[PDB]
């Protein structure tokens, strides 16, 4: 079998190089030599406890465009008084009867890993459980990274924005801290700066990072900038509006970037990436996204399709 | 200082002797690790004195003995408390309180939207020593805190 | 053709011991060997009016398993004022026009019943019509006492919680009336008794049926155990707690129970079944659950299809 | 009588010593009253061979001594236990616990709208014997329950 | 001096057959001889953590009536001191350092109660504690009772609907039960029966009562008719049309009632009492309402007043 | 004659040190001998566009305490002069032709300000503008703070919580930075630190503050001890429950306070105070919020009296 087959895929930590590595050559083999009948007869739960519509109309995608059955919800709506209803616990111990495998995301943090202790052998997906992780944003990122760089170690990455609360940085910062001889910037602003357990993290490994005050600092040594929405209700309107123009990228500041340095934003974007930068080539953030449907195929065959034969 | 002649604790045949807990951890030991969900013969004596090394609990088990993991268990309380396996009126081996790995159902994470908060789980905790502190990850906030947070009053 | 072949299924009462049994014979055989392109090119319209996700992710997931394309609409929102729009009837004979039958939940009784007058040709199944029928849930039950018990005559079933509100108890001893030599134990609190209108049933078939203040009286007698939730909003807080200890199932009340027995619940449970019960081979719900999708294929394949070469 | 089968006898010189506690019950005294949370020296027998035939719980509490009405707090777990306030290593006085006129903080509101449950408040229950049926009446929400029901917390 | 200076007003049993008189015999003196600025320089605080529109205003307009100023809120959905985040104790101690009294309303039984112990100096009246109490109708009732028929001993009080959760019949009876000679008849459907325990009480002093299919049946036996909505949401719509056919009120019924006969209703009412019903003289609900001002005025002024003048 | 007559009051440091000395003493003069119809015939309005029960009821009592009528609205969820068309400019426009006096809470900042251009003769005093003023609450500090203590001047003053967002911690030490001597310390988690400017400002001045990790730090320097409630919507309830172990106080730290200590806190507290605190002598949160109608009164006095005669 393959390594990754019948497992639960509920954190970016719970996964070695080697399988990233594989996630994301299968990504690239079902990217130019589809399969659209290779989950034939298999029904998955697509469970949005918590909305997230473009998270799941791709997954969704991906569900289909290799043969598999969709059922599921997308949920916010009469559930404001749900607690005095039936556990998660039972919840998947339901599903798990009916499905072939779970997809979910949810409002509170570890609600994946729990999911798995009573869906018995059928495996779940973490499309998002609170403010702890996003496998699959990870995955399609560093995908892309991949894809457009042509490796994942030895690159000058450039993360900019909410570095505090931006929960994809501190989930790709911790990917590429896998692979070898990748140096860091941050460009936050000081009240939203990259949190010291990250930075331990890496000082630990002996990986190179670095504060910059701005982009124009490092952007002619960058290889992937990659932007994040800075949450305005997490600040004050003031203070927002008084560092905005800071960490706010217009076309013109591109202009001594590297012919492969690739902008990536995960996410809506929002003042913090002008429109002017996407007629320009760095501009990735919508491949970007077109990516995570390889990047979640990928992992939906490898985790109910025993032996891959791409 | 286990010697007290004067009135007070006996010798036992078998069973776990657990001395030198730190006083007002005793009641919390008996309470956290549920001991006296049990039919056996089982003594306590609290505020003890160590001699004059403070007041000691004591904890005393018939015909009852646990194992390293269970005793590992007690390193964050009393990790300066001995354990003393007992068969027919000697003591056949001490141990310490060995600070574990990880550290099941009986804690609590202190982040609020942590999911082991509603749900038939028991909490585990990931344990790993720092500087002056020691964190706990949680198994699944997947978050991590000073031992001294967690230990939420 | 098969004799449930084009036809509506509004009621348990509508149903004979014969369909009963022809349903629950064929749900054993898709159960065992599935038949994935049965209903390869038909479409299926699922009309939540009323939201109900487990029954309608069940019915949908069947709907999947038999190869069926699946349009509908879960409903709850923005039909506050839905009264000055058009009626059932028209809302009907439109759908009726485009799929190949229709699959439906709604607010008021008799909402499937006037469907079927409209519907033309179109089979309509009820999943629930406010407090009247459910005769799916009824049918899966049935197959989980069957397919565990070995018969649907000469049962001990003991009937316990709501008795009062609690539809699908009185589904399901309407159904297992019609089966030989059952004895049944009702064992509700006295506020929350099987109605009048069921006993005299009973007593008019000769049926065997008794009375008990808890279930330590009959637990070595019987064989199914039923589990009702108790709706607390049905009652006073206080008048709840005060009788609640008395209606709740824990594992160490089963150490008499015989070997064969279990225990069942329709939905989902609250402090009426601890979750200790769970670890135990009488503990039977969830599995039950799972039997819906059998229960659920059945109809589907029956109906729709003229002639089942199982 | 002072488990005396061997020697070095658990005794105390004053202070107060509870006995004839039904088995289990022990420690739920300990934990529900709050008894340990002093610097005082305890000593504690659970599962002890009772007087005539079967297991009992036991604590003695040094230079502590109790209330009638703590005393009587008693009565809903151990109605039978007897409360004695040895002095100078001789027991000067035996009491029982009889039925209190209310029970205050321990019990809690089987009513979920009770107010008492989301607020700095203590419990109170006022006590009355049904004929063996005792009925104990919340302060705030005033409606009664059997002590059966109030007891399962 | 007055026994009830100063004093809180929370339940009815707090209160003696003494003091009841106490209220109504001030009460029926300020119905004649005014003191429209008995409370001037007072002011009164009005919180309805729930809403009570009829209440409310009684209140208000008793306060005025007095001369009080009056400040206060009305339905709490998401107020910071009852549902965000502030706790009951600390509301009442910051308004109680602002008010010379306050009548509240909550939605948890025992609210007014607890209020009491942070309130200090400042009396707290019980507008309604969830199920539980309710002083001020009761007050409102015998009050009308007592001017109607001139005495509150040996009645024939008939009480009529929901005699199981009516927090106003139970009330009611309680307060009838300190004078002597009262004899009881309730009528009411057994889902909704008069509790046990003030059957028992009632029993423990001896006084006669009886229970009653319908109205018809005691119609010329009863100086008092006290009629109560009952809440249909408390039961199926089928269930509860089976039975309203012989608890609504029409003026036929009244054909054969004593002349001193009064039908009384806390309002608001729904069908129980028919509009026919509204113009014989027996039809005594809504001067019961306008006697809730001088029961009221009474209350505001024993307590706030260290005695009367009138 | 009085320098505050028929002035508008909006913002803390439009106030001096003479005007505030002002208020304060007045306010002290009223709390001794009330005027209670000082301010008859006087109709004032009650504006909160936005809802601040606290706020609302300090002032009306204040209010209705020197005689004056009140009309007013609250919570303005789609009111239409703030939320459905109407400029906040027209509603003023016009509620100034009907009142002697306006108050104001508004959700955006400068809009009692704004106001104040269309308010013509009629004074309009600010009872919150968004994140920017809230006088009332300030001088309802001082005043307390100079009754506990005895002077405005040379004080050892703690603030503790959120001196980032905190908008009363600000307006308090602007205000007391007007008197001299007073020292600062500034205990607070560095997510929330207090602001530059404030900072700055201090030290344009040559006010001795100093940041402080936790209260124990300074428990015995300090005469008052000011709580603010920690915002933890503000922050990630892992990163929130991390901080807050050092900034709850309890009444064990209080043991080595001065006996003038006096705890303060604006209201309303979550947490941060135990209710261990509640019951020693330098709890004094309650009467803080008592003296907010001293305050509010001194202040409604002076601007529509011409002249103080007490
Ligand atoms: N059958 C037995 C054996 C031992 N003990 C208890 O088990 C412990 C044995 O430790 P000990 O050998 O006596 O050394 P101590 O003198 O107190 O020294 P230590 O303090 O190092 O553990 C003592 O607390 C003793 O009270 C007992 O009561 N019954
Ligand atoms: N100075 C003392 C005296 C007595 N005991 C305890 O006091 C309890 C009561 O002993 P006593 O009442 O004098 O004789 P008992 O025969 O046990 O009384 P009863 O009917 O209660 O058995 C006994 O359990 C004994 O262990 C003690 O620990 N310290
Ligand atoms: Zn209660």
């Amino acid at each position: 079998a393959n390594p990754l087959y019948q497992k639960h895929i509920i954190s970016i930590n719970d996964l070695s190089r080697d399988d990233l590595n594989l996630v994301l050559a299968t990504a690239a083999k079902l990217k130019a030599n589809p399969q659209p009948e290779l989950l034939k007869h298999k029904v998955i739960a697509s469970c949005f406890f918590a909305a997230s519509t473009r998270t799941r109309l791709s997954f969704e995608t991906s569900m289909h465009r290799l043969g598999a059955s969709v059922v599921g919800f997308s949920d916010s709506a009469n559930t404001s008084l749900g607690k005095k209803g039936e556990t998660l616990a039972d919840t998947i111990s339901v599903i798990s009867t009916y499905v072939d495998a779970i997809v979910m995301r949810h409002p509170q943090e570890g609600a994946a890993r729990l999911a798995t202790e009573f869906s018995g052998n059928v495996p779940v997906l973490n499309a998002g459980d609170g403010s702890n992780q996003h496998p699959t944003q990870t995955l399609l990122d560093l995908f892309t990274i991949q894809e457009t760089q042509g490796r994942l170690d030895n690159l000058h990455v450039a993360m900019v924005g909410d570095l505090k609360y931006g929960r994809t940085v501190h989930s790709l910062t911790q990917a590429l801290a896998k692979f070898d001889g990748n140096r860091f910037y941050f460009i936050a602003p000081d009240a939203l700066a990259m949190p010291q357990y990250i930075l331990d993290m890496l000082d630990e490994k002996g990986i190179a990072w670095s504060l910059h005050s701005s982009i124009e600092e490092v952007m002619a040594e960058v290889d992937i900038l990659y932007m994040t929405r800075v949450q305005k209700e997490r600040l004050d309107p003031s203070e927002y509006a008084n560092v905005k123009a800071q960490f706010v990228l217009r076309a013109s500041d591109l202009h001594n970037a590297k012919a492969n340095m690739k902008v990536l934003h995960p996410l809506p974007r929002v003042d913090e990436i002008a429109t002017d930068v996407d007629k320009t080539p760095h501009a990735w953030y919508f491949q970007q996204a077109g990516n995570g449907i390889f990047a979640r195929q990928a992992l939906l065959a490898l985790v109910l399709n025993r032996d891959l034969v791409l | 200082m286990t010697h007290d002649n004067k009135l007070q604790v006996e010798a036992i045949k078998r069973g776990t002797v657990i001395d030198h807990i730190p006083a007002q951890i005793g009641f919390k030991l008996l309470s956290l690790f549920k001991l006296t969900e049990t039919d056996q013969r089982i003594t306590i004596g609290l505020n003890l004195p160590s001699g004059e090394m403070g007041r000691k609990d004591l904890i005393k088990i018939e015909n009852t003995f646990l194992s390293e993991d269970q005793v590992d268990q007690l390193a964050l309380y009393a990790p300066q408390a001995t354990v003393n396996r007992i068969d027919n009126y000697e003591v056949v081996g001490k141990s310490r309180p060995s600070l574990p790995e990880r550290i099941d159902n009986v804690l609590v994470c202190p982040n609020s939207n942590c999911i082991s908060h509603a749900e038939p789980v028991s909490s585990s905790f990931a344990v790993r020593k720092r500087a002056n502190d020691i964190a706990l990850k949680c198994k699944y906030c997947e978050k991590e805190f000073s031992h001294n947070v967690v230990l939420a009053n």
